[PDB]
Order: structure tokens, then sequence, then C-alpha cells
């Protein structure tokens, strides 16, 4: 709702892609 | 091995920190935590610059606390990796000398002249004499002296190879000791298998086992789940009253997710491979080495692999219809021309047991056939009709070729041979039979226990022999194996590997033939013998240096630890979790939930203390299971289900209550110290 | 393969039967079978309906056997809109609500045990109940005996005689049916 | 009361079984592509005339053909429930539903999750809660009876890339288990006093003098599917609550066998298609330990109840506040804690009115994966996603490849399984956070304090493990959250279904090995406690947090 709320759950949200990428890719 | 020399330690302590900036993207378990601990320092600069008020010493500890957690992450991984460094320098070798005596005519033509053995292409045959280092691996054409394999193996002792036969394989640097031997270069120097085992682990090409790469989804799941409620935690108790910080967040978060195994996995399998190669086996790739953990049947030689090989013959036995000097006159020229071990006793025992001086290799030319292992003839023809000699089947077979009916006399004979236990050898007259030859094989000792391990482990030994139904059976009776495959022509083990192979079952073996490299090529656990050909090394995708027939039982000790380790590392950052949400989770809510302090179990002195000894527990317990690592857990051989029983008693309640009596006394220690 | 055709075929024929055939057997077997079951178990005296057997009603006057509360929308005991409180065990409303219920049945029951049953002050899930326990109505008795001059003997035989048991002691609970009940002791008193 | 709620346990578990070990047999000949003892022509006429075949196809065209099925009745849900005032059979001329509430109710139904955010009786009319309602609950339920007949056929068929055919499938569990049973189960219904007209609302004047307006329609013949394919979602607001749902106890009873008949008889068809009944065992153990636990841990909890109560002058400190008085406390504690496990959405009880540990325990059953006797086919590949977790650690434990049945379990497989396990608890736990960082999510509050949080969070889980019994208390007749649940429901479901259809196409790919000394053995109480322990802390490690500021708060404030 606010700019560090938003930046946290942008912050998150790149950890979880990212997470689910080495997941996929984790060969 | 020395676990944690100093002067090594004090070594990679730079390369701990070397592996810190952004090194860690292929470890994703621990960029979670290295993002966090990154989070952590910068909101603690922020907030202790005057922004975002609150108590910034607490948020520095833990930022501290999180970066040497990475820190012993990384320590735990650099120590692998240093002991393998440390493993390959003790691996490196002598043959950095490169005085290599260029021979030009193939025989014993001089021809010593001292050149660089960089520009040694294959096809080039070098001779040396005694007491110099050999440049490159050898295969023996011509010769046979006394090797010390110390340097090599890791044990000194008076070994002959001589040529011709099966064990015709020197490895360079193996100092000689009575006489000069041939040196034929097979291989290209840095692309023999010492070269490969000592180059790969220098670079960082680390093909994971698919068992590594399945766990690391499993824990990359973990990280999601604890990372997504960690997340929505804050939502909640912001909801709820005053939102809890990032920090309390983040700690959380760190000492939820798998940052034991998460961390200690790379190490678990460096240390492997380095106690894998400790135990004089060398394993080019742990995708064959976790799945040897699952094997159930062994193939054996016997010929050259389990017993010592060169047989030498004792007594030789005449027939009904015929003499000694008979028998002698044609054994001394059976195989004259060939070095093979058999051929060289009989010679050796015929003149010291008649002394008939014929001619000396031969009267002017001969035949000079050679011995195939699928048809097991051999023979020389200069003046007889056809005279040759041969296995039991061969010669029988040859028989009804020349003279049709057979001496049952003389199949009794080999038959009490065979029960006496020695290998059969009959020669060939040129139109009947004179009788067999006795060859009073040695065995290696200690087999007879390892394989009564063995089959207390549960995997099978066969034995493959193509040498007779009875000599198995009595070779059998003294080393305790299961049924065996007699009699077998060497594409019987070709057509069983895949037999075994299609029925779901995986197979392992071992052997040192040429004959064998389609075999050790196409099996799934295939050592090669260290007295073995380079068509054999290739094909094997593991090589062992014991000069031992049963090294597949350290083998599965070491992938079977390997596992185990892994899987109870696993098991116990699981189990951790509990204890660590009963220390965070009241904590992490005081002001904005006071009755949540019923749940301190641990009865614990303040919240912040709390969740410092928390991520204090979170740190050591990785670096106290950096030795656990290392070593490998403990493996009996037992039930599998009374092993998973005790695996679960020690790595889960267990595991499980181990971090609440840590926390507890971390939490009593930072009380009693007064910082917080 | 593509397929579109069977998936099509597939899902007219299921919607077909499971709402053309199954459907339609079950109300004609439950008409044609059990009538009075399947349309309600309305209570029909004359022209008009006093009720259903098991839906329960409202019964604000002290002469009736008074049930548990409704917390249906608008009137209570409204079977338009079901439900219960949905008041959880740490709501200050609740809390109101059940001291309320308790004083109003204390001082509409003046000769009985101040010990409330719980069923009498605790709404019910569906909001339209027609069951209480035998224990709650021999406390509801002396009520009834002072607003009509009737035998405590006399209404504890009426209610055990409408005491629905069920089949085993323990698969549920012995309860009565409140409607029937009254509308009997109406029908039996006049 | 301890001794009546432990042979409340022991007679139902004992006529469970009872009923389930015939139906295992048969789930065996339909799994193993056996007809039936009956079926003289009539499923060859049949097939010829809807144009299917005895055909043989994959996993992609399996997975293709249930999505395909289950979008196409998602439409016609939807389309029919816009336009529901122009279908006749509608006494009461209710109007057209709002496009979100359509759109939700749609994914409701054919999801299998069964939320319902309105009231049944003022809201849809006798052809809507017939056919957008009953026929999408046999669709799904046999949906899902389809995707874990594949997933068994994967795992008992070697080397055999193909996977049945849907259609066949589908056509033959609807038309051979589901109808039949729940025609059965619709007249014992009618019998103890159920509802099955098509009469408009009868005016009833009260004894009083009150006007009283009884709904009437087709309760019965919901109630049997509603139960039998564990699909929630009563014919009224009071889901399995109204006299008119649940007449009798002997009703309740027989509500709760056909919640747990279909589970059961997977299981045991399970252990009846691979040659051993110990796999098929093992796993009934592992439901039946966690089920015990929960349920004794409920029931001692309602009899505690509330303090406040007695208090307040009151001889019961039992917690009835929003209970039936026709089914005991013990009886609505079982029935919670069944539903709660077997994703149901009947509600016995309003689940809201429960102590706090007492609705903290279903709670955490729905937000473990719905595993436990879980919903129909769909808890109990949840159950094999979590059993090849526990051969994983097994193998891994005893230094063993990790296998299951002979086949091994590889890094796809690892992969679709872990895909599996998150898809549930991320959208959980996403539809909590979007829910309480939204003025909107949290004005559909009513108990103030941390149950607030429970109420919210129970929704989420409800919908995401495609539960659908809800705590009654949140307003979720709002846009926001019918489309935020709606969109939780379809994803959740569907994104366990896909991998799930994977891991079959990757195992019928595998060959069996046949069993040897020094494997593990996959039965006995080591492992059934290794699994439960597994399920236990999965379960528990991702949502402790979230209990402990719920109910959890609740219970120890
Ligand atoms: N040099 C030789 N000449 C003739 N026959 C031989 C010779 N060496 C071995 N044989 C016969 O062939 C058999 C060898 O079989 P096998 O063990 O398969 O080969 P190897 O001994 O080379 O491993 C023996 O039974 C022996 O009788
Ligand atoms: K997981
Ligand atoms: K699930
Ligand atoms: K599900
Ligand atoms: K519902
Ligand atoms: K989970
Ligand atoms: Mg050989």
């Amino acid at each position: 709702m606010s700019a560090g709320v938003i930046t946290g759950v942008l912050l998150v949200f790149l950890l979880l892609g990212y997470l689910v990428y080495a997941l996929i890719n984790a060969e | 091995a020395l676990f944690e020399p100093t002067l090594v330690v004090q070594a990679l302590k730079e390369a701990v920190k070397k592996l810190n900036p952004q090194a860690q993207w292929r470890n994703p378990v621990m960029f979670i935590v290295w993002i966090g601990s990154l989070l952590t320092t910068c909101i603690s600069i922020a907030m202790a610059s005057g922004a975002m008020p609150g108590n910034a010493l607490f948020s520095a500890a833990i930022s501290g606390w999180l970066w040497i957690t990475v820190l012993f992450a990384n320590f735990a991984e650099a120590l692998a990796e240093g002991r393998s460094k440390a493993q390959a320098n003790s691996l490196k070798g002598v043959k950095k000398t490169a005085f290599a005596r260029k021979l030009r005519e193939p025989k014993y033509g001089a021809a010593a002249d001292k050149v660089p053995a960089d520009q040694l292409r294959k096809g080039d045959i070098v001779l040396v004499e005694a007491g110099d280092i050999i440049p490159c691996d050898g295969e023996v054409i011509e010769g046979g002296a006394s090797v010390d394999e110390s340097a090599i193996t890791g044990e000194a002792a008076p070994v002959i190879r001589e040529s011709g036969g099966d064990f015709a394989s020197v490895t360079g640097g193996t100092r000689i000791l009575s006489d000069w031997l041939v040196i034929e270069c097979s291989v290209n120097p840095g692309e023999t298998f010492l070269d490969r085992m000592i180059a790969m682990v220098e670079g960082a090409q680390r093909r994971k086992t698919p068992n590594e790469i399945a766990l690391t989804i499993l824990l990359i799941a973990l990280t999601i789940v604890f990372l997504l409620a960690t997340a929505t935690l804050w939502p909640f108790s912001a909801w709820g009253g005053n939102a809890v910080s990032v920090t309390v967040l983040v700690a959380l978060l760190v000492c939820l997710i798998p940052t034991t195994i998460g961390g200690l996995l790379s190490a678990i399998g460096v240390a492997g491979m380095s106690r894998m190669l400790g135990a004089n086996v060398i394993a080019t790739s742990g995708r064959a080495v976790e799945a040897a953990g699952d094997v159930d049947v062994l193939l054996l030689d016997k010929t050259g692999t389990i017993t010592l090989g060169n047989r030498q013959a004792s007594e030789f036995i005449p027939a009904q219809g015929v003499d000694e000097k008979t028998l002698a006159d044609a054994a001394q020229l059976a195989s004259l021309a060939d070095e093979t071990p058999e051929g060289r006793s009989i010679v050796i025992l015929a003149k010291q047991r008649f002394n008939l001086r014929e001619r000396d290799v031969q009267s002017l030319h001969a035949t000079f056939v050679p011995f195939t292992a699928q048809s097991r003839m051999s023979g020389i023809n200069i003046d007889n009709r056809m005279i040759r000699k041969g296995s039991v089947d061969a010669i029988r077979r040859h028989v009804e070729a020349n003279g049709g009916h057979f001496p049952t006399d003389v199949d009794q004979k080999v038959d009490q041979v065979a029960r006496q236990g020695a290998t059969p050898l009959v020669v060939v007259e040129g139109s009947r039979v004179l009788g067999v030859i006795a060859l009073k094989d040695i065995v290696k000792g200690g087999i007879k226990e390892r394989f009564a391990q063995l089959r207390k482990m549960g995997i099978k030994t066969v034995m493959i022999t193509g040498d007779n139904r009875l000599t198995a059976a009595a070779i059998a009776a003294e080393a305790g194996v299961d049924d065996f495959l007699a009699e077998a022509t060497p594409e019987a083990k070709l057509a069983l590997i895949r037999q075994y192979q299609a029925e779901g079952r995986l197979v392992a073996m071992t052997g040192d033939g040429t004959n064998d490299a389609p075999a050790l090529a196409q099996a799934d656990v295939a050592v090669a013998m260290n007295s073995g050909t380079q068509a054999a090394k290739e094909a094997g995708n593991m090589v062992d240096l014991d000069s031992n027939p049963t090294k597949l039982i350290e083998v599965v000790h070491i992938g079977k630890q390997m596992l185990m380790t892994r899987g109870s590392l696993t098991t116990f950052s699981i189990a951790n979790d509990v204890a660590k949400y009963f220390a965070i989770i009241p904590a992490a809510f005081a002001a904005t939930y006071p009755q949540l302090n019923a749940l301190n179990i641990m009865c614990l002195h303040s919240p912040d203390s709390a969740i410092l000894s928390a991520v204090i527990f979170n740190a050591l317990i990785i670096v106290f299971l950096i030795p656990l690592a290392l070593k490998g857990v403990s493996y009996k051989p037992l039930t599998a289900s009374a092993m998973l029983r005790r695996n679960l008693w020690i790595y889960g309640l267990g595991g499980l209550l181990v971090p609440f009596i840590g926390i507890k006394v971390i939490d009593l220690l930072l009380t009693v110290c007064g910082l917080v | 393969m593509s397929g579109l055709r069977p998936a099509l075929s597939t899902f007219i024929f299921l919607l077909l039967i499971t709402g053309g055939v199954y459907p339609l057997l079950t109300t004609v077997l439950g008409q044609w079978w059990f009538p009075w079951q399947a349309n309600g178990s309305l209570i029909r005296e004359g022209d008009t309906v006093r009720g259903s057997a098991l839906i329960g009603q409202n019964f604000t006057g002290n002469g009736y056997f008074h049930g548990r509360p409704s917390a249906t929308a608008e009137m209570p005991y409204n079977p338009q809109a079901s439900g219960g409180s949905n008041l959880a065990v740490s709501n200050p409303e609740l809390d109101k609500l059940i001291a309320a219920r308790v004083a109003a049945l204390r001082a509409a029951n003046p000769d009985a045990s101040a010990s409330v049953p719980v069923e009498l002050v605790t709404a019910s899930a569906s909001g339209l109940d027609n069951n209480i326990t035998p224990q709650a109505a021999a406390w509801q008795i002396p009520r009834v005996a002072k607003a009509r001059n009737l035998s405590v003997e006399q209404l504890t035989q009426l209610i055990a005689k409408y005491s629905q048991q069920p089949l085993v002691k323990y698969i549920g609970q012995p309860v009565v049916n409140i409607v029937e009940l009254n509308l009997a002791l109406d029908k039996l008193d006049e | 009361m301890a001794a009546q709620g432990f042979l409340l346990i022991a007679t139902f578990l004992l006529v469970l079984m009872v009923l389930a070990r015939p139906l295992g047999s048969g789930l065996a000949r339909l799994i193993n592509d056996i007809p039936l003892p009956g079926t003289t022509g009539v499923e060859r006429v049949l097939f010829r005339a809807l144009g299917v075949s005895d055909r043989e196809m994959n996993w992609k065209q399996y997975l293709c053909a249930i999505l395909g099925l289950n979008m196409l009745g998602l439409a016609v849900l939807f389309f029919m429930l816009l336009g529901q005032h122009y279908l006749p059979l509608n006494p009461q001329q209710l109007p057209g539903l709002s496009w979100d509430l359509a759109l939700n109710t749609a994914v409701s139904f054919v999801t299998n999750t069964n939320w319902q955010s309105y009231s049944g009786e003022t809201t849809l009319s006798y052809f809507s809660q017939m056919a957008g309602l009953t026929v999408q609950n046999f669709l799904s339920a046999a949906s899902g009876i389809a995707v874990i007949f594949a997933l068994i056929r994967a795992f008992t068929r070697q080397s055999m890339s193909t996977l049945g055919n849907a259609w066949v499938d589908l056509l033959r569990i609807t038309l051979w288990v589901l109808v039949p049973v729940a025609l059965l189960i619709a007249l014992f219904f009618i019998q103890q006093g159920a509802l099955q007209n098509f009469l408009p609302y009868q005016a009833v004047n009260t004894v009083e003098g009150a006007q009283q307006l009884l709904p009437m329609g087709p309760v019965a013949s919901q109630e049997a599917i509603k139960m039998l394919g564990t699909n929630g979602g009563g014919f009224f607001n009071a889901n399995s609550s109204h006299p008119f749902e649940n007449p009798t106890a002997l009703t309740n009873f027989v509500q709760m066998l056909a919640i747990f008949l279909i589970p059961t008889a997977l299981c045991f068809a399970f252990g009846e298609v691979m040659g051993d009944r110990r796999q098929g065992r093992m796993l009934l153990w592992a439901m039946s330990v966690i089920f015990v636990i929960c349920v004794g841990v409920v029931m001692w909890a309602e009899v505690q109840g509330n303090p406040h109560l007695l208090a307040l002058g009151t001889d019961s400190s039992i917690n009835m506040e929003g209970k039936e008085s026709r089914f005991g406390v013990l009886v609505s504690s079982l029935f919670a804690v069944v539903t709660t496990a077997a994703s149901c959405g009947a509600v016995i009880a309003m689940h809201d009115s429960f102590t706090a540990l007492g609705g903290m325990v279903p709670m955490w059953l729905m937000q473990i994966g719905e595993v436990v006797f879980g919903g129909v086919g769909s808890g109990l590949y949840g159950m094999m996603l979590f059993v090849l977790l526990a051969v994983f650690i097994a193998g891994l434990m005893i230094g063993r490849t990790p296998e299951y049945l002979g086949k091994k379990i590889d890094v796809r497989e690892m992969k679709l399984t872990a895909l599996a396990i998150l898809v549930t608890p991320t959208l959980v736990l996403m539809g909590a956070a979007l829910a309480m960082m939204t003025d909107a999510g949290r004005s559909a509050m009513l108990n103030p304090g941390p149950h607030g949080f429970s109420e919210v969070l129970y929704a989420v889980s409800s919908a995401a493990n495609n539960n659908g019994s809800a705590f009654a208390g949140l307003s979720a007749n709002s846009p926001f959250w019918n489309c935020l649940l709606a969109f939780c429901m379809f994803v959740g479901r569907f994104g366990v279904i896909i991998p799930v259809m994977a891991i079959a196409g990757s195992l019928v790919s595998k060959k069996s090995q046949a069993a040897s000394s020094g494997t593990l053995p996959t039965h006995g109480p080591l492992f059934v406690g290794l699994l439960i322990g597994t399920v236990l802390l999965v379960g528990a490690l991702t949502f402790i947090p979230a209990l402990a500021l719920g109910p959890v708060a609740e219970y120890l404030s």
C-alpha cells in the first residue's frame, strides 16, 4: 500500500521467480 | 587423510570469501540467505543512519550472524575442495622429469637419446632401463621386470609385470628395479586416466548426480515454502497491530530454510569423491557411484582377476598309450614362441624334468597361432601334422575333426584334476591326444571373508569363467560365491549384462582384458583393474589401484555413505524447524500479540535474545556438521528397514531434540555474558 | 488428434442423464413411494398448513414450549435465509446475546433451576431447529404448568410420547419435535 | 463422553470398511479396463452412439480431454447462471445473477471446491440447482476419479505409454459408480425425511400466527451426489444443517459414510490393482491414524467448550453455539473433521462458533493439502505425492535409489511432484496476503480479533485446497472476494491436476522393477509413521505462523 510495501512485495516476487526458475532449471 | 590441517585451512580461508561475491548463483538455497544478508545489512545501515527508528545493534548483529553463516557454508565447500586439491597434489607424481629415451627399432636396438615427452604421439615406442621413472602409460610388448607402484598406488610391494599376457600394463610414475622395460604410448599425455582425475578436480566442472539435482529441487521447494510463509507473515501482523520488522522476518526465514543440507550438499559430494579416491579407486563421474548403491549382482573374472594370474604347471600326466618324452617334446614347442605364462611354465617344467635341448624358438619358421579367448586354441606346425593345444572343449571338438574317438580314462583324469583344483590344458599329438597339463593356480587371500561380507550386505557374487565346469565348482568351494557360469564364451557375459539390465536390476562387474572391454563399456558400475589394458581402462567408468577383485564393497560403502549422509542432513534440517518455530514465533510477536508468550517452552530470556540464539544455532549447526559431511555418516550392513529405522531415530527425533538444547545453551550463554 | 466431437458428445450425454433422468427418477420414486416425507412433512390441519414437522417455528409466548433461539435474517426462524450466528467464542456481541438470553429465560421461568440449559440459550447451526433435549423439556415444564392448568406428570408423559429417540443411544441425541408437540398439546387441551 | 466418542469413531470406521470392501474390487475392475458383471451390450451401443471407441491414448490427450470437459462445463455453467431467468422451472422468479457471483459459483461447481457465497433458496432456481449444480457435481467427481484412475494405471502399467481413454472412464464411472449409489442414498434420504419436489414456496402460518415461507425443491437428489462425490454446497444456505437436508442421525451417518466411501474404496482399489493389499492398507493406516487423532482432539476441545457459558449461568460448558440439537456435539465434531479432511463443503455446525483449538485442527487439516481421506481422487493423488516424497527421503536414508512399487523416481518426477506440492500453499498464502492488505478484503470480517484473520485464512484455505466449507461469517459476496476465490480455486485444482498427469505420463514411460532382497518394504508401522511424519511436518512447517496468528492466538488470548 506504500512505497516500502510495494518494494518488499516486488523483492519477494523477484525471489519467488528466481526460485521457480531454479526449480525448473536445476540441471 | 588428515581432516583439518591448520595450514591448509588458513590457506583456503581466503578462498572461502572468494566464493562470496555472487558466486552462489548456482546455489539457490544459499543465494536466498545471501540476499537476506545483503537486505539486513542495508536496512541496518539505513537504520543506524537515522531513518527507520529502532535498535540498530540487534539488526547489525543479525546481519553479521547471517554473513558468517554464509562464511561457514563457503568454508565447508572450500574445505572439501581443499581436501580434494591436497589429494590431487599428492597424486601429482614424479613424472615432471621428462627424460625419455626415444627408440627407433621396435626391439632392444639401443637408441638412447634424451627427448621431451610432450611430443609423444600415439604409436611411439619408448625403452628405459631400471632405476628410472617411466614417462607415460606402458603396455609392454616384450620384456618383463619388477616395478615399484608405491608412488601411484600407495604401497610398495615387489610386483612383476611381464608381457604378452593380460598382466602387461605399467602406469607412469613407477620406478623400475631389476631390468629394462618397453613402453608403448597407447594414449597421449594429458588424456590418460591419471591426468583426467588430477585435472577434473582442478576445474569447477562438477556434473551433479541426478539424485543431487532431485534433492536440490526439493530444497528449492522448501525454500519457496518458507519464503512464502515469511513474506505473508508481514501483512497478518500488520493487520493485527504493529507490524514485525524486516530483520526479524529475514532471521526467521534463514532459520527456516534448509541451510544445513543446502550448504553442506556440495561439501558432501566433494568429500565423498575424496574418500572414494582415498580407497585407491577412482571415479570419473558420480552418476555411476550414486547408482552403485542399488546393485545386487557382481560378475567376476577368474583368470587374472580373482587369482593372481601366472598359471604355473605342477605335474604332467601320461595316458595309457603314450610315453613321457612324447609329452615333453610336444609340450616344449606347443607354446615356445608364445609369451603366455602357461606356455613358459610348461617349457620350464619340461626342461626341468627332461632337459630336452630341441630348437630354441623354431627350426626355420612356424605358424605361431595366437590364443583367442573365444575359440581357446593355439598351435605350432613346422614338421609334424597340425599339432595344437587348448581347453577341454576345443581339444574335444578338434578330436571330432581329426580322431573322433576320445579317451574316457583321460576324461576321468581331467575330471579328477578339476576336482583337485588345476585348470586343464590339453595338447594335440597330431591325430590323438596325450593327456592334460595340470596348472595349479593360486588365489588371492581374504576374498572368502570379503565375499561373506558381500553376502551379508546382499550382493549376489557371480563367477564368470570359460575354463571348465568342475574347475568353477572347485574354485567356488574355497572362495564362497554363488552359482557360476562355466564353459562360457566371452560373449556370454556380454549377453548376461544386458539380460540383467533388461530385468530392471543394475549389474556391476570387474575385468582387465581387451576382450572384456565391451562389457566394461556397457556395464553400469564397471571398475577397471589396475593390471589391465588401456582399452579396459577407458571402457570402465571406474578404475582400481589395489589390484583387488572385490573393491566394489568399498565402492558401495562410499556411494551408500554419500546418499545416507545427504539424506540424513536433509532430515536433520527438516527436524530443526519446529524448534526454530518454538524459538522465534513467540519472540516475533510480543507487543502486538502479548498472549503468544505461553509458547516459550524453553523459557528464554528476551525475544531479541531468542531470535539471536536461533540464528547463532543456525550457523553453529552448519559448522558442527562440517566434520559429519567430511567423514560421511556411519554405515553398517543390515536390513534396509532396520537401517531406515536407525537413521530415523538418529536424525529425526534426535535432530528435533538437538536444536532445543542448542538454542537453550546459546541463550543461556548470551544471558550469562550479558550482551542481551 | 483434435477430438472436439467426442468431448461435446460426452458432455451432452452426461448432462442429459444427470439432469433429466436421475433427478426425474428420484422425484418420481419419491412422490410414488414416500409423498408425505418427500413433500416437506407438513402438518395439514384444514385448508391451511400449520407448519412442517422438521423445520421448526418460533414460539414467543410463554404458554408454548420454547425452542432454541434463531439467528436468521429479519424475523427469527425465517427459512428464507438460513444459517447460524457465526459468532466466535471470543466475541463480546455473543457474550451480550448469551447474557440477555439467560436473563430472559430466568425472568420467564422463576420456578426452575438457575442452571439454564445450553440449548435454550445457544443459537442453532441452521437457525431452523425443531429439537431440544428432554432434560431441557423437563426444565421447561414449570412455565407451561403455570401458564395452563395441567399436571407435571401429564406433561412428562406427553413429552416422552413426543420424544424421537435415535436408533442408537449415541449416534445422535434424544430430542422432541417442538412444533408437533405444541400443536398436539393445543389439540388435546382444547 | 470420551467412551461414547471412541465408540462413535470405532463403529464409523468399522461400517466404513464394511461398505468399502465390496467397492474396492469394483473400482479395481474399473481401473484394469475390465467391464462390469452387467453391461450386456449397452456399453457398445452407447459408445457407438456417442462416437467413442475402446482406444488407448497418452497422458497429454488424457489431460487435454479432462481439461476440455471441465472448461466446456464451466462455460455452460457460467452462461446458464448468467441467463438464469430465461430457463424454465423458476417458481420464485429469481433474477439473473451478477457476473462475479455467476463466475465464482461456476468455477466453484466445476473445480470441486463448491464454495457458496450466497443463500441458495433466495439465490438460485430449481432448474439452476438441478442442471448447473448436480450435473457438474457428478462431472467433477467423475473427473477426479478418472484422474486418479489414470495415475493408478500409470503406476501399474509397464512400458505402455498410453493411459486408457478418458471418455470411457468418465462414462463408466458416472453411470455405474456415482448414479446408482446416489439413487439409493437419495431414496434413503427421502425415507428419513429429505425433500424432493417442484412445488412453489409453500406459505405457512405459524401456531402463533406469524408468517413463514418454506422453501421447496429437489434437495435429496442434490444431497446424494453432494455426499457421494465429496462435492460440497447444499440446496440451502445451511449446508447439511437444514432439517430439510439432514433430518435424522441415520441420515447424517449415511452422509459420513458417503463422504468417506470413495477415498477408502480408491485405496482398496490401489491395493487390489497392485497385487498386494499391504500397499493399499498402509495408505489406509496413514489416513486413519491422523483422522482418529484429529477427531479426538476436536471432540475434547468441543467438550471442554466455552467457560464463559458456565460463568454466565449455564449448566453445560459444552460449546453448543451454532450447532444442531438433533445432532450431538461429538457427532458435530466428527462430521466437521470429516468434511474438513475430505474436501466436502458440508457444515453440520457453522465452524465459526467452535472453540479456537477446535477450529485450529480442522483448518490445519484443510491446510496440509487435503490428503487425509481427502476429496474424490484429489486426496489420493495428493497422498501419492506425499508417498513419493516419503520414498525419496527413505531411499536417501537407506542409500538405495529412490523407487516406489518398482518404478525408479527420477528428476522429472521430483520436479512435477514439487510443483504439485507447492501449488496449494502458495495460493493459500498469497490469497490470504492479498485479502489482508485490502480494506475490501478485510471489510467482510465478522468476528473482531484474531478470529477474523482465522476466518479469512480459512476462506482462502478452503478455496485453494478445494473444500468449500466456510466459517460463513465472511461476507464473501463482494466482487473482489468472489473473483479472488474463483481464481484461487480454478488455478489450484487445475495446477495440481496438470503435474499429476505429467507424473503419470513420466511413469508410463518407465518400467517396473522386481522386488528383491535388501529393498525397502513400503508398508508396516515404520513406513506408516514415516509417511505420517512427512505429511504432518510438511503441513506444519508451512502453516504454524498463520495458525499462531489466528486460532492459536485466539486460544491463548
Ligand atoms: N596359451 C594357450 N594356448 C592354448 N590354450 C589355452 C591357452 N591359454 C588358455 N588356454 C585354454 O583356454 C582356457 C582359457 O579360458 P579363459 O579363462 O576364458 O581365458 P583367459 O585364461 O585368457 O582368461 C583355459 O581353459 C585353457 O585350457
Ligand atoms: K516440499
Ligand atoms: K491437493
Ligand atoms: K486438490
Ligand atoms: K458450503
Ligand atoms: K504443504
Ligand atoms: Mg581373458
